DNA sequence: TAGGGTTAGGGTTAGGGTTA
């Protein structure tokens, strides 16, 4: 059985907040496939800022690619010494027309719960 | 699924000693003499001047399964990415005795000579002779002779049946096989088979026999070292390369006579080993180097040592190449 | 593999009235008739009485169908989609923003996707039913028996007759030229491969 | 409690098709002029890990239905 | 000059993808036509033997009637090459579904290619390696005589110190794989000493087929985006488009001496009298007897019981051997049931040695012994010599059609031999 | 989609560049506070825009297609159509309903800068006429003659003639009774505008209309084809695209022979508090929009193909002359430097329409403000 | 758990209701057999309780479908939801 | 003399440790 899948914003991931090897899932809109690398390239946009992830794909292949659409990722981190930052994918499912700032209060409201509770113990 | 594949594996060869049957009458079935250890002895010798000289793999080691057979375990760099059909390749072109049950003769050789066979046959004289002669005495018996004359054209058959009735002992006949080969082979004439009879006899009975199948597959299994045989206890343990002559299989030591060795090693530890602190690590370190295991462990660590080195000249190669000093 | 009938079963069939007799003209096929009634549909009129042959409205009917090929692609260009709802089957031309796995979004379900109206397919099939009636060689070859073959080319079909044909099929051809249905762009097929260009 | 349209009937009936997530409008059944409290616990013997217990429970609710709708 | 610039010679790797565009009903043509060119030089291939005037005289003349390039006249080469090449990518995206389909689109291809460099002038095949994007490397007469021994004892088809006027090649080992095998070149650390016309040939072939193989794993993950609803129906024709009622257990006997074909029949008796198998025998017979209608049950029984008369125990035959036979019929486990193995297969399966039996005599067994075991089975004088020339056509299918004709005293079979299902539902049939 | 999305993304980042936006918030963003959202107008209802039926559709980088209603009761004025990219600012409580609170205004592209070249040219005389040359039901083309004499008697310098040569709405087309081939008819009338030409030996310039028979209706179409013109009367003879920006002597014409405002007119809505010109509106509106055919979705009488409109069909600069042949009222108007002129159709049911004559005189570009060199024009009833 | 689908009706060639019958029950099989295919990466609903084995806990399943949701409309809901039931009901004496 | 019928109903259990 494989460790479960925390969520985690675009920016907090893009500045390395998370211990390597560690499972996460978040989410973004694919920017470019490069094709024989097998490496897959998305943007998610913070204001005026623009964060990029790097996406191994060699477990989900054969895979469609939609340019300019909304993605979510789930899988495990690994710190390479040049690349940076590039999660290795498990599940990798495309989703459209979800809104994010549902979803980011979402997950904010939840963090809040688990903190809340964890103020008795 | 579908994307889960094997993608190295370390190539490997196994010589099982029962393959042997039809040939060898010093023991039965699954008995073993210190006779026919030189069987596997020259198997090996073979096997790995092939392997070092042809294709110069370099680093080898060889382990004692520990009942009948000895494993190799090719363990380079640059073979660990080959795919199938090259290992196929490889053991097809190290493979000589071919052809079932139904078939006799075990080779085909025209009066051309590979390289390969060449220095086998010139590798393989120095101990053909005393083993087969003498030993195992192959043309003892009527009917060891008997199977011995399908081997050959029947052309001669009841010659060589009266040299053999007129002959006494083994020598003799081999002797009378060489001469009345030799006198063939100044008269050919119109015959479809080799100018290489006692070549090709000795071949058959003498060379090793591989099997395809434990070397083709990628995701297959073997034996590893150190393991415990749960029909003799004796440990699996490496065999040394410039050593092999040496190598009796009856003296290599069992986990009943090491465990025996343990309680020594306690016993001398109660007067010898007292007021240690210190982890497990040690402790077991010192504890396998009073057993019985230390030259064994140390042909490993030497045989390590070995692939570390290769290991630091290959980095050092890259540093030359990559101009970073 | 699939018949004629198959091929364009969904085809309008083409309509002109004649200029003289005034009743209107249907088309379907080449030949008018099957077996012992092996005649033309353009060699006579539709009024019995009426002695008028149709090969003297040969730009008549050129006129007609460039209207018709007209209305045809102003019809296609409408834009109308529909919703895939079955209580909803709304029907629109505002074309949304908003997509999903297979396509736009119904902006009044919110629930199914939204289709043409009326696709590609069909005005291919349409352009090619035209280009049907106007090819004499291909009915020709198409006739199994040689004698009967040879006995209706010689007894009627001058070759003046397959002059007039071609130049009738010639304006129907025309717009095909254009047609980006029937073009396949190979760079984007293999664009994927970056190796070796 | 205590012919192909039996078998249609009970396909149908023991599947996915039906238990579906729904959004209820409920009215309750007991009309609230009526009044009649007579109702001490009742007992009974579930039982999980292949052994029976006793465990006293309350009357189960009724209602009726007034729009059922999917989601 | 967009025409010569792409086509300069009758000979191509097929490395860069085309970028003209062209109508559908031509691309349905050229990839049929390919097909179908591909499916008859595989045909005659297989008929034919390699070389020869007859093979490659038909092979000609089926290139020219399907107006394509294969000679090398200087003029009008711009249809057949630009032909040629955009139906090679038309096939190399229709077949890359699976794995099989792969290995046979790369060995028919492997066979044209051949074939089209065997009819190559030499300065020809020298201009062709210069525009090809490969190294060769020239070793220099000092050492070319140092090693003279070695490379005429090799025998690559040399004739007695004929290498005066050449060029010895050195080529690392795992590029050579087809002389590899063997044994017709020298070997020393890693490195090959070759003749030239072979050798080129060879790695040519094996460089392109490695390429080729890289280049379709590269292409696999297209399909992914291949949704377009045309050439769906074109797709859909190039991707391609045993059951007898149950047995008792107790007739199997005198239907082995009946209806097993020779490719079984030595296997079948083996087992009748030793009691017991090995691998190789084993799978193939427990295959076999799964597809001519033998359930799980009968299977068990009939194991256990063939066992027991091999001196075994009981737990022991459920720990091992039952154990094994659930899932050879695939009962638990991963239950991926698996098809009997075809007589080509067997016939070109792993070469059976010592303590085994599995694998058909008429590939794997001594003349006399098969005269002797035909003798056993009351075969003709006749037939007896038809079959040994039929063996020694390596044509062991025709040996085992006359067998079953021999056998079922039938004077034409009718149908040909392909797997030793369609044999025994054959003799069922016949019974 | 794509075509959608990127026209919107590019003028919504050179509005941002130009009115110094700090950020846009996502429009489903619930906030009390007000934000700034940019999205594509359009109306929820299948019927004509009004007040009542505004909604706003946002765009992929920032909100994936969102549709909000808008509601303008706080707005003091309005002027809005199908199809319009504008910013507007307002609050998004629940995040389904928006209340609008401010309304921005396009911004014009640069004018073209005249260079060295231009400013040499003296005078033209440049005449402009649109089609449909023929009567309510006579072919006699009785018109197309007094024009061919007028313009013969005057020699412009250069001679422009909008379509349609052959309308379709004529009964003897629309009942098939012609005797000749349409391209042989259009041949012919091509061979006899020519031949009347060749006395005043002026240039003619010939643009396509969509209203053509032997012409495919898709717009932008391409040009006619004609392989029969003379060595001499090639120097003056040429074909253009619909719509074309030609410029001469370093003046930008703007050039359609689609009725924008007709269509725009009879689609906008407006509640202005004094009193002003509608057509000058719509003139600043796509002068503003940055395109020929702002509006979406378009008139159910035409074809536009979109990728051909968005890569051909684009407004280069801000055009000196404007052309619009309309069905509407006669009238010339002038906005931000632009000259926008509105002949007419030439026939009106059975009786003739009118004609405009131009004047292009340069002057000096000595001057910090840009002056039009068009000096006057006269529309002269036929 | 596999329930047995053991016996399989056969039909029988009754009047045109009873094959319409037959037809729909054939659509009611095949929509259930499309309905509980389950693959890697799909979004699943498990209804059940809960038993020990092997020093591990589990989930056995009285019913169980996989759930259609192309846009993450009915996850978020349920994550948005459950906080509520917590601190309504659960997180009560 | 005012509600219909009022009825209590499903409430178990199923087995890992596997390859061509």
């Amino acid at each position: 059985l494989p460790k479960p899948g925390t969520y985690y914003l675009p920016w907090e991931v893009s500045a390395g907040q998370v211990p390597d090897g560690s499972t996460l899932r978040t989410f973004g809109r694919l920017c470019l496939y490069d094709m024989i690398q097998s490496r897959v390239t998305l943007m998610a946009q913070h204001g005026s800022d623009q964060h990029q992830v790097l996406v191994c794909t060699k477990l989900v292949e054969p895979f469609h690619a939609q340019v300019g659409s909304l993605y979510i990722v789930l899988g495990e981190l690994q710190h390479q010494q040049d690349r940076g930052s590039v999660v290795k994918a498990r599940v990798l499912t495309c989703v459209e027309g979800m809104n994010l700032p549902l979803l980011e209060q979402a997950i904010r409201e939840q963090r809040l719960y688990k903190q809340e509770r964890g103020g008795s113990q | 699924l579908g994307a889960f594949q094997a993608q190295e594996k370390e190539l490997v060869f196994d010589i099982d000693m029962t393959d042997y049957d039809d040939v060898r009458r010093c023991c039965s079935s699954a008995d073993i003499c210190p006779k026919c250890w030189t069987l596997m002895t020259m198997a090996i010798r073979i096997i790995d001047r092939a392997l070092k000289e042809d294709f110069g793999f370099k680093h080898r080691l060889w382990v004692y399964s520990g009942r009948r057979g000895v494993h190799c375990w090719v363990c380079d760099e640059s073979v660990r990415k080959l795919s199938s059909a090259v290992r196929s390749g490889i053991v097809e072109y190290l493979s000589l005795v071919k052809g079932g049950q139904d078939v006799k003769k075990k080779v085909h050789l025209s009066e051309k000579i590979h390289p390969f066979i060449r220095k086998s046959i010139n590798i393989i004289k120095k101990y053909f002779e005393e083993y087969a002669l003498v030993n195992q005495d192959i043309l003892e018996n009527k009917e060891s002779w008997d199977k011995i004359l399908a081997l050959v054209p029947e052309t001669i058959h009841d010659e060589l049946q009266q040299s053999f009735q007129k002959s006494h002992n083994s020598l003799q006949r081999w002797e009378h096989l060489k001469k009345v080969a030799s006198r063939y082979q100044n008269n050919i004439k119109n015959d479809k088979y080799g100018p290489w009879l006692e070549w090709e006899i000795m071949l058959q009975y003498c060379f090793p026999r591989l099997d395809i199948n434990v070397s083709k597959g990628i995701n297959h299994l073997l034996k590893s070292p150190f393991s415990v045989h749960p029909k003799t206890g004796r440990i699996s343990v490496p065999i040394d390369l410039q050593k092999v002559d040496q190598f009796d299989p009856f003296t290599v030591p069992t986990i009943s006579f090491i465990c025996r060795e343990l309680d020594a090693i306690s016993t001398n530890e109660e007067e010898k080993e007292e007021n240690e602190a210190e982890s497990d690590v040690k402790h077991r370190t010192r504890d396998y180097k009073k057993t019985s295991l230390a030259p064994y462990v140390k042909v490993f660590e030497h045989f390590l040592e070995n692939l570390d080195k290769s290991r630091k000249g290959e980095l050092l190669k890259k540093s030359d190449l990559q101009k970073d000093f | 593999q699939l018949t004629d009938e198959e091929k364009y079963r969904d085809c309008e069939r083409f309509k002109c009235p004649c200029p003289t007799c005034g009743t209107e003209n249907i088309y379907d096929n080449v030949f008018d008739g099957s077996g012992t009634d092996m005649e033309p549909s353009l060699y006579r009129c539709s009024n019995i009485d009426c002695k008028a042959s149709p090969l003297t409205f040969t730009v008549q009917l050129s006129n007609k169908l460039i209207m018709d090929i007209r209305r045809f692609i102003k019809k296609y260009y409408d834009g109308w989609l529909i919703c895939e709802e079955p209580t909803c089957r709304n029907r629109t031309r505002h074309l949304p923003l908003q997509f999903s796995r297979t396509g736009p979004l119904c902006p009044a379900c919110m629930k199914a996707t939204l289709q043409p109206e009326y696709s590609d397919k069909s005005l291919y099939t349409q352009l090619c039913f035209y280009r049907y009636i106007f090819d004499a060689e291909c009915a020709l070859e198409k006739l199994t028996t040689d004698h009967e073959k040879d006995k209706l080319k010689k007894q009627f079909f001058t070759p003046k007759v397959l002059q007039d044909y071609r130049k009738l099929k010639n304006t129907a051809e025309q717009f095909l030229s254009r047609s980006g249905y029937s073009e396949v762009n190979l760079s984007k097929l293999f664009a994927g491969c970056a190796v070796k260009s | 409690g205590p012919e192909p349209m039996t078998m249609f009937l009970w396909t149908l009936c023991t599947s996915p098709s039906v238990l579906r997530p729904i959004v209820l409008s409920f009215e309750l059944e007991r009309k609230p002029s009526k009044i009649v409290p007579l109702e001490p616990p009742r007992l009974q013997r579930f039982q999980c890990g292949e052994l029976p217990f006793l465990t006293h429970v309350n009357p189960r609710l009724r209602l009726s239905c007034l729009s059922i709708r999917e989601s | 000059d967009q025409r010569n610039a792409s086509y300069p010679h009758c000979l191509q790797f097929y490395l860069q993808p085309p970028s003209e565009n062209i109508s559908l009903i031509e691309f349905e043509n050229l990839a049929i036509d390919r097909v179908k060119l591909l499916k008859s030089v595989e045909n005659l291939g297989v008929s034919y033997v390699k070389g020869t005037e007859q093979y490659q005289s038909k092979l000609e003349s089926e290139l020219r009637k399907l107006k394509f390039s294969y000679r090398e006249n200087l003029e009008d080469e711009y249809e057949p090459r630009r032909r040629d090449h955009i139906s090679h990518f038309i096939l190399r995206l229709a077949y890359c579904q699976s794995e099989e389909l792969r290995r046979w689109f790369i060995q028919q291809e492997m066979d044209l290619l051949r074939f089209r460099f065997s009819i190559l002038p030499k300065d020809k095949i020298q201009d062709f390696l210069k525009d090809s994007q490969l190294q060769f490397e020239a070793i220099s007469d000092e050492e070319k005589t140092l090693r003279e021994q070695e490379i005429v004892a090799s025998s690559p088809s040399l004739s007695g110190l004929k290498l005066g006027f050449e060029s010895i090649y050195k080529i690392p080992f795992a590029d050579a794989l087809d002389l590899f095998r063997g044994r017709k070149v020298y070997l020393e650390d890693g490195f090959a000493y070759v003749p030239l016309k072979d050798i080129v040939a060879i790695i040519l072939n094996e460089f392109r087929a490695k390429l080729s193989k890289a280049l379709a794993l590269t292409a696999r993950s297209l399909p992914a985006v291949q949704s377009d609803e045309r050439l769906q129906p074109l797709l859909n024709h190039l991707s391609h488009s045993g059951n007898v009622g149950k047995i008792s257990l107790d007739q199997i006997d005198l239907l082995s001496t009946k209806s097993f074909p020779p490719c079984m029949r030595q296997l079948h008796k083996a087992l009748r009298e030793n009691h017991h198998l090995r691998h190789g025998g084993r799978m193939q017979y427990g295959l076999f007897l799964k597809g001519i209608g033998l359930t799980l049950e009968q299977a068990l029984q009939f194991w256990k019981q063939e066992f027991i008369k091999g001196k075994m125990d009981p737990d022991k035959f459920d720990k091992g051997y039952s154990y094994n036979i659930r899932h050879s019929f695939g009962k638990e486990g991963k239950r991926t049931d698996y098809t009997p193995f075809s007589c080509l297969k067997i016939i070109l399966s792993n070469p059976p040695s010592q303590g085994d039996y599995h694998g058909c005599p008429f590939r794997h067994s001594d003349p006399e012994l098969l005269k002797q075991k035909l003798q056993s089975y009351k075969i003709s004088p006749g037939g007896i010599s038809q079959i040994l020339d039929l063996v020694k056509g390596t044509h062991y299918q025709v040996a085992c059609q006359k067998y079953f004709e021999m056998i079922h005293n039938v004077d034409d079979c009718g149908f040909s031999l392909n797997h030793p299902n369609q044999f025994f539902c054959e003799s069922q049939r016949i019974l | 989609r794509e075509v959608l999305t990127c026209k919107i993304e590019e003028l919504g980042s050179e509005l941002k560049e130009h009115y110094k936006i700090e950020a846009f918030t996502p429009l489903l963003a619930p906030a009390q506070e007000p934000v700034t959202l940019l999205g594509q107008i359009g109306c929820d209802s299948n019927g004509k825009l009004n007040n009542k039926s505004v909604i706003l559709e946002g765009d992929r980088e920032h909100s994936s297609g969102a549709q909000i209603p808008v509601d303008l009761s706080e707005l003091k004025e309005y002027s809005l159509f199908p199809g319009q990219v504008v910013i507007m600012e307002g609050i998004n409580t629940t995040g389904r309903k928006l209340v609008a609170t401010k309304l921005y205004e396009g911004v014009p592209l640069p004018f073209y800068q005249p260079t060295e070249e231009d400013a040499d040219f003296e005078q033209s005389m440049v005449l402009v006429a649109c089609g449909p040359y023929t009567t309510s039901d006579s072919i006699t083309y009785d018109p197309l003659l007094d024009l061919i004499a007028v313009i013969n008697h005057d020699r412009p310098d250069v001679c422009i003639l909008f379509g349609p040569f052959l309308d379709a709405k004529h009964e003897q087309v629309e009942n098939c009774l012609l005797t000749s081939p349409f391209e042989d008819i259009f041949k012919q009338c091509l061979r006899t505008i020519i031949e009347g030409t060749r006395s005043s030996g002026s240039h003619l310039v010939f643009v396509p209309s969509l209203r053509d028979v032997h012409h495919e209706p898709v717009y932008p179409q391409p040009p006619f084809s004609y392989s029969d013109l003379s060595r001499e009367d090639k120097k003056q003879v040429q074909f253009v695209s619909e719509p074309c920006s030609l410029s001469i002597n370093g003046v930008i014409f703007g050039l359609t022979s689609t009725d924008l405002l007709f269509h725009l007119g009879a689609e906008e809505i407006s509640s202005s508090s004094g009193t002003s010109d509608r057509f000058s509106r719509i003139l600043k509106h796509i002068l503003t929009q940055r395109s020929y055919y702002p509006l979406y979705p378009p008139q159910e009488d035409m074809a536009i193909d979109y990728e051909s409109f968005y890569v051909y069909a684009q407004l280069p600069v801000t055009p000196d002359v404007l052309i619009i042949p309309s069905e509407l009222r006669y009238f010339v108007k002038d906005v931000l430097g632009c000259v926008c002129v509105n002949p007419g159709r030439l026939t009106k049911g059975q009786v003739g329409g009118t004609f405009a004559r131009l004047y292009l005189r340069r002057p000096a570009a000595d001057g910090a403000e840009r002056q039009s060199p068009c000096i006057a024009v006269q529309v002269v009833r036929i | 758990w596999k329930k047995l689908n053991t016996e399989s009706v056969s039909a029988a060639p009754s009047a045109a209701r009873e094959l319409s019958l037959t037809s729909q029950l054939k659509k009611l099989q095949e929509t259930i057999e499309q309905k509980t295919k389950i693959e890697i990466g799909d979004t699943i609903r498990v209804r059940g309780s809960i038993r020990t084995y092997r020093e591990e806990r589990e989930i056995h399943a009285t019913t169980y479908y996989k759930v259609d949701d192309p846009v993450w409309n009915i996850q978020i809901a349920r994550m948005l939801e459950l906080p509520t039931i917590y601190r309504k009901v659960y997180d009560q004496p």
